[PDB]
RNA sequence: ACUGAACUCCUCACACCCAAUUGGACCAAUCUAUCACCCUAUAGAAGAACUAAUGUUAGUAUAAGUAACAUGAAAACAUUCU
């Protein structure tokens, strides 16, 4: 007999358990906000070739943004909701070319996770997270498991790779999926308008692997490359990434620095392990901006 | 169907006009529907002449020893199911009342010696002579399943039974046979069975409630 | 040795269990009526001192064998595996009833008795373990309690977190056996024969015998282990699903010997709790 | 036609010795000519084929198929027979040992197709046979553990001989 | 074929040649019709050569039944309980005299496929090959790439 | 792809899905308890609670009278709407109906349902009660509540 | 397109007997506390609903008598009173359907 | 140098690997003659042998539980509504 958390509770115990575990939801998240007052792992300076952590952000939506050229840029809002560092594996255990942190974001009801997952977040002292992504990392960038990561981990002017599952379009035909031309409408054309034509030739008595056929479109992990961060918003933890991010609204994406070779040395002036707001040295404003973006509140621009 | 009225009321309503036809041959019975005068256990010498008028060689003194050999040989034929041997010792009012419930199960009835000699109690009478004889004997029982597991009575312990077995004789070729067995209302209850029984209550429709 | 104390006590329990069956008057038939909202006015024509309320539940369905836990024989709580005595009226009591009062208490004593079977057989043979009683503490208090007295070697002894996990792994091993609670109503004179080697349990037998206008005391047995109790119990040990010996508390007024109380918390298979609700019933069971 | 399943309830075993464990009851029951197909009945007969009779009546009260309403009429008449005729004391102490479905005598009608052609439509009938054995149901076979796979592999190595020689 | 039919190993009954040779027939049983052309040779076998046969091996006890049968049978029963019932239907006298001497010479084991044409029970005298025959031992038991 | 499409398509068009809910809602105002297929009940259930909001706009509102004139195909239920049902729920701001599951229809094995207007004169449905408060899991959680009330 | 060969019963058994086509065992089934008949979770009891559906069928048969023909839905709230019951203070100005039987244990 | 056939030798036994065609030795079952009598013998006879004709007829498969088929709604099953 399968059970759930709500089955054998009375109507006096249902709103009591709801307010209790949502108090321990906000107790465990508020006891992590000062990671430097704990014992942090040592803070190393940036070196050429070091790679640092990324983020996990909820895609909020898009809004236009203007530069001082007077050119409209579309900009996707990525809010960092309760993102933490969950665990650290060295390169000896990973058997890859780099070491890995594990990062989780957007807290989730504890009543709906497996028992083996609920103990991994009990030894860590956090509520469970929805997506758990794994970032390759060097030995310099290694934060203690359990520290939060904020949106000021990124800075404006920095280029960014964003990975999420695309919008699932179900079983789509071969015209929507692969952009096939189909058949003409009139002049006969009895039962062909949206059908794939020939699949293979006659001599090969089979269909090659990797042949474009009808199937389930979308719902796979895609990554966009080289997305500029136009501004950040330190109060609501918003990243303002240039352009369109894969995935629907309110999906969790995977934000990290760009792997593009043109943007490989551009981590010299970035906060290297992550942004620590316990550091307090030159505390950041409400909004950080790139130099080209017209801030709302600036006067109307003029090209004299 | 359930009754003979409910058949004719359905044969009328279906249109089944079944003709009650006349035949020359009738069902030639050899028993009665039970007992003539129901003896009630706690002068009938007219009925011993009306038995002697057709038989003309019959002694009322000899008959309780004849009544035992009718009773004992009828109950030993239950241990083997010799139905051709029950049909000469047991009338067809008594044969379905001692064989239908015991089909597909084995019985190991055995007679040990009696306590009191049998003696005739009453005699009553296309005419059927009828003799009730009292039996105070000592018997064992062991009734089993299809599967051979014991369901009633232990095999070794002999019990004490008080019996009033009404006998009957058709009066040209029939003999004295068992007809029925009087069970008085003041009799002690029988031996309790080995298993426990559930008895369901009323099977309730959702509109009907339990009062 | 507690090897020879187990073989000695169970033979006298079996001698008394065989003695009660020997007084049975050759399957005398009793007639009990089922009182309840469900399935009303059915009777069970049953044997006298062989039939149990589990045999009454076996006639109706499997649903009354699995879900039902106690038995309200004539408005009095009875075990499901305790033999009936006379013509009466039975209800069957479930954990999910509207008023599971006696069902909660009968489950509360049973995990106390299941705890005491773990305590005697966890210490190695050179250590002396002695059971006192099971205090009738309420369910609201958050843990069932069992007072034990250990040897003088273990006076400054307090178990770690890994010791209580070895207590629970022996308490789930008792659940995996699916052992039935062999109940038997014994007089006070035989009870002092079985519990002669334990002075703390002698005086507890004296409490229940004079509480009772006759000399009858409830005895129970899980498997090869006998214990006194105050009332009814559970049918089996498979009813306990979640189980944890939470904590050990040494009571404060102990001048002659440590009256060392054990704490545990448990829930049935019927009333399972989620991992996060159960973990909060563990930090409250440590008091 | 054959009706051998009806006659299996008339086998009378010899009365048992006390130095022998108690024989469980067997109750063979069937319904013939059910207007339902013999291989749509197999999914309902495979479902209940090891279950106890109270769990079988539970999983058939809530199946949407037509034959589940018919098997539940068969299993209820065979449970009423076991306390009446075949001497089982507990209704709940039964389990389904065999639950199969044969085909029945089927009728033939004419299905008209789109032209002068046609087809021969067969009105399907079926049987449903059950056997209840008195007792608790046996536990389902667990998957053989990694210990039991390792024993069979080592017993297969231990059994091999030098082949095609002395 | 051999994958259809059972098979066995070449054996004897009770080590039939080690101490003494025990004749393995116990009985022969002839059903022979008195009037019938199918047992014409079987009547001449009983008349001529069953008395010469029953003296050549006094361990076989022979029963001539002589009942009205259409097919005359010979039912050879052996010492290990096996029964080989064969027919002598319309056989000449020289063909039953070899059919019966074939029944005397053989043992009661089945005439299924014999796997090996031999049976050694101590096949090895110098010790059967294992991988550590014909392999020299290193000093101190040192396996390769082991320093100490 | 029907992301975000909240309306079931029924009937034989978008017109006939309104005429199907209209006869289902006219029967709900008249009888106050209706059996129907489960997809046709919970599609009606938005219209069954948006209608009582239009009866609480008042009798004399012409925008509310036109909506009750459409959505009630028997014109005797428009007095029952503005003078019985909308006065009955004038305290609460929502949740006028309760939708349950019935065992499936015996004809075609369809997932069935019952809506009813809350607080009617009809016999009560066998509602799914929560677990009682005196059960073992609820008493162990009641002991934890009273302790944590003493943390202040 | 027609089959090029005949599918055998070895191939047919592995298609029509794997657990994708087999009937799944359901675990919803509880016992109704009110009647003891067995119901599912998330579904009302079949027995206890037919209690209501045959008690509502009698009440609606008497509502149809007090109205008389169609289009007689009153603007007055309704109250069902069984035998030996008096209309209370809140039933003043309410339509009363006088039923014949006793007030059941589940009606209140 | 070894491997390597149905060649050749070896132990035993031999009428026992071609199409069409041709020669020969046997024979299942049936009926008849006479025997036989748990199923046969010698002969006489003939509707005298079926892994194959898009063979004929009957049964049952496969494709297949597939293609296809059906009942406007609520209800007091009086009625009303679309
Ligand atoms: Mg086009
Ligand atoms: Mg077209
Ligand atoms: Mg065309
Ligand atoms: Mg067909
Ligand atoms: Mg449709
Ligand atoms: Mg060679
Ligand atoms: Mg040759
Ligand atoms: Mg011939
Ligand atoms: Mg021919
Ligand atoms: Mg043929
Ligand atoms: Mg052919
Ligand atoms: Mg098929
Ligand atoms: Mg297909
Ligand atoms: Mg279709
Ligand atoms: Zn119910």
């Amino acid at each position: 007999s399968g059970t759930w958390w709500d089955e054998h509770l009375s109507e006096e115990n249902v709103p009591f358990i709801k307010q209790l575990v949502s108090d321990e939801d906000k107790a465990q998240l508020a006891s992590k906000l000062c990671p430097l007052k704990d014992e942090p792992w040592p803070i190393h300076p940036w070196e050429p070739g070091s790679f640092r952590v990324g983020l996990i952000a909820l895609k909020l939506g898009m809004m236009p943004l203007w530069t001082k050229d007077g050119q409209k840029h579309v900009v996707t809002l990525l809010q960092v909701q309760d993102c933490h560092v969950l665990k650290y594996t060295s390169k000896e255990n990973c058997n890859g070319k780099m070491a890995t942190l594990s990062v989780g974001g957007k807290t989730v009801s504890r009543f709906r996770k497996a028992t083996s997952i609920l103990e991994f977040y009990r030894e860590l002292g956090l509520p469970p997270k929805q997506t758990v992504k794994i970032f390759n990392i060097t030995d310099n960038a290694a934060i203690k498991p359990g520290t939060p990561l904020y949106a000021a981990h990124f800075r404006p002017g920095q280029y960014v790779d964003v990975t999420a599952k695309t919008i699932g379009k179900g079983f789509q035909g071969v015209m929507k999926r692969w952009g096939f031309k189909g058949q003409p409408a009139t002049h006969g054309q009895t039962k062909t308008h949206r059908r794939p034509g020939a699949v293979a030739t006659g001599d090969i008595g089979r269909v090659w692997p990797g042949t474009k056929m009808p199937g389930k479109m979308g719902n796979i992990y895609r990554t966009e490359y080289g997305l500029k961060v136009w501004r950040i918003n330190t109060k609501h933890n918003i990243i303002y990434v240039n352009g369109s991010v894969p995935g629907h609204k309110n999906c969790l994406v995977k934000v990290k620095d760009s792997k593009l070779p043109a943007y490989k040395d551009l981590g010299k002036n970035l906060p290297f392990p992550t942004y620590f707001p316990d550091g307090d040295e030159e505390e950041l404003p409400e909004d950080l901006y790139d130099e080209n973006v017209c801030q709302p509140g600036a006067p109307s621009i003029t090209f004299a | 169907f359930k009754t003979e009225k409910e058949f004719m009321q359905h044969a009328r309503k279906a249109g089944l006009v079944i003709p009650p036809e006349k035949s020359d041959r009738s069902i030639h019975l050899a028993c009665t529907a039970g007992i003539f005068d129901a003896y009630v256990p706690p002068a009938s010498q007219v009925s011993i002449r009306r038995i002697k008028d057709y038989d003309a060689n019959f002694k009322i003194k000899d008959f309780p020893e004849k009544a035992k050999d009718i009773f004992i040989e009828a109950h030993l034929c239950l241990n083997n199911s010799d139905h051709d041997r029950l049909h000469t010792l047991v009338t067809e009012h008594c044969f379905p009342d001692m064989t239908w419930d015991i089909k597909y199960k084995t019985v190991r009835w055995s007679f040990v010696e009696s306590l009191e000699p049998s003696h005739v109690v009453q005699v009553r009478c296309n005419v059927y002579g009828q003799i009730t004889v009292r039996m105070h004997t000592r018997q064992t029982l062991a009734i089993y399943d299809r599967f051979g597991r014991l369901m009633y009575g232990q095999e070794d312990v002999p019990k004490d039974v008080l019996e009033y077995v009404v006998f009957e004789k058709q009066l040209p070729y029939g003999s004295w046979r068992m007809h029925t067995k009087i069970v008085p209302p003041w009799a002690p209850p029988k031996q309790p069975i080995l298993k426990t029984v559930m008895i369901p209550g009323p099977q309730l429709k959702p509109e009907e409630e339990y009062e | 040795s507690p090897t020879e104390l187990t073989e000695m006590r169970n033979d006298l329990f079996n001698k008394e269990k065989a003695r009660q069956l020997s007084l049975t008057p050759r399957t005398e038939k009793i007639e009990v009526k089922h009182v309840g909202k469900t399935d009303p006015g059915t009777v069970f024509v049953m044997n006298k001192n062989i039939s149990t309320p589990y045999s009454c539940a076996m006639h109706l369905s499997e649903w009354y064998c699995r879900k039902s836990i106690l038995a309200l024989v004539d408005g009095q709580p009875w075990d499901m595996y305790k033999p009936l005595t006379k013509s009466c009226e039975i209800k069957f009591l479930t954990f999910k009833d509207c008023d599971p009062g006696e069902v909660n208490k009968a489950y509360w004593r049973s995990c106390a008795m299941m705890m005491g079977c773990v305590i005697e057989r966890a210490f190695k043979d050179e250590y002396m373990v002695n059971l006192v009683r099971a205090p009738e503490v309420p369910v609201i208090s958050g843990a069932f309690c069992y007072d034990v007295v250990l040897d003088s070697k273990l006076d400054e002894w307090m178990p770690t977190k890994e010791n209580l996990r070895s207590f629970t792994k022996d308490a789930h091993a008792l659940i995996y056996k699916d052992l039935p609670f062999e109940t038997l109503e014994v007089e006070a004179k035989v009870a002092l024969e079985i519990f002669q080697h334990s002075k703390y349990k002698v005086d507890f037998i004296e409490e229940k015998a004079s509480q009772n206008p006759e000399r009858i005391v409830k005895l129970h047995r899980i498997g090869d282990f006998i214990d006194v109790s105050e009332g009814p119990l559970i049918p089996r040990t498979s009813i306990c699903f979640q189980y944890e010996v939470s904590a050990v508390h040494n009571l404060q007024p102990t001048q002659p010997s440590l009256i060392r109380r054990f704490q545990g918390v448990s829930l049935p298979v019927h009333l399972r709790a989620h991992f996060t609700i159960w973990d909060k019933l563990l930090e409250r069971s440590r008091k | 036609i054959s009706r051998k399943w009806e006659k299996k309830n008339k086998i009378v075993y010899p009365p048992q010795l006390p130095g022998e464990p108690r024989r469980p009851a067997e109750i063979y029951h069937c319904r013939r000519q059910i207007k339902y197909s013999k291989d749509k009945m197999w999914y309902l007969a495979k479902l209940i084929r090891g279950m106890s009779i109270d769990q079988a009546l539970a999983q058939l009260e809530f199946n949407d198929k037509k034959g589940a309403k018919i098997i539940k009429e068969v299993l209820l008449e065979a449970q009423d027979m076991a306390v009446r005729d075949h001497n089982v004391e507990f209704r709940s102490n039964l389990y389904i040992a065999e639950s199969t479905s044969g085909r029945g005598q089927c009728l033939k009608r004419i299905r008209y197709h789109g032209r002068g052609r046609f087809g021969i439509m067969e009105k399907v009938y079926c049987h449903y046979f059950v056997k209840l054995v008195e007792g608790p149901p046996p536990p389902p076979e667990p998957p053989k553990t990694a210990v039991a796979h390792a024993k069979e592999y080592i017993q297969q190595l231990r059994s091999r001989t030098i082949v095609h020689t002395l | 074929t051999a994958r259809g039919t059972p098979s066995r190993f070449l054996a004897s009954v009770l080590h039939n040649g080690l101490g003494r040779y025990v004749q393995q027939l116990q009985r022969l049983s002839f059903s022979v019709s008195r009037d019938g052309a199918s047992s014409r040779g079987a009547r001449e076998f009983v008349e001529r050569e069953v008395i010469d046969f029953a003296r050549r091996n006094p361990g076989v006890v022979i029963y001539v039944n002589s009942r009205p049968c259409c097919v005359p049978r010979v039912v050879a029963e052996y010492l290990n309980g096996a029964v080989r019932e064969e027919s002598i239907h319309c056989k000449s006298v020289e063909e039953i005299s070899t059919l019966v001497q074939k029944l005397a010479d053989q043992s009661g084991l089945d005439v299924i496929r014999i796997r090996k044409p031999f049976h050694t029970d101590n096949p090895s005298i110098q010790g059967q090959w294992h991988p550590f025959t014909n392999k020299p031992t290193t000093f101190r038991g040192l396996r390769p790439r082991e320093v100490q | 792809i029907s992301h975000g499409r909240v309306f079931r398509r029924m009937g034989l068009g978008p017109e006939s899905r309104i005429h199907l809910l209209r006869n289902l809602l006219t029967g709900l105002v008249r009888h106050e308890r209706i059996e129907a297929p489960w997809a046709r009940v919970d599609e009606m259930r938005g219209y069954a609670e948006k209608l009582i909001d239009y009866g609480k706009l008042g009798d004399t509102n012409e925008r509310a009278m036109r909506m009750a004139d459409f959505w009630l195909t028997e014109k005797d239920l428009i007095p029952k709407l503005f003078q019985v049902l909308a006065p009955r729920y004038k305290d609460q701001t929502g949740g006028y109906t309760r939708m349950l599951q019935i065992p499936n229809r015996s004809l075609d094995r369809a997932k069935m349902a019952v809506i009813e207007y809350k607080g009617n004169c009809l016999p009560p449905l066998p509602l799914p009660r929560r677990d009682s408060h005196l059960t073992l899991l609820n008493q162990l959680l009641q002991g934890l509540r009273q302790d944590l009330r003493q943390s202040q | 397109a027609a089959p090029k060969n005949r599918r055998t019963i070895e191939v047919n058994r592995c298609r029509r007997r794997n657990p994708q086509k087999l009937i799944k065992v359901k675990n919803n089934i509880d016992v109704c506390p009110e009647c003891g008949h067995l119901k599912q979770k998330h579904v009302l009891c079949a027995y206890c609903y037919e209690k209501v559906c045959k008690e509502t069928a009698e009440i609606r048969r008497q509502i149809g008598k007090q109205e008389g023909g169609p289009f007689k839905a009153p603007t007055i709230e309704t109250v069902v009173l069984y035998t030996g019951e008096t209309p209370s203070e809140q039933d003043q100005g309410k339509r009363i359907i006088e039923r014949d039987r006793k007030r059941p244990s589940w009606f209140t």
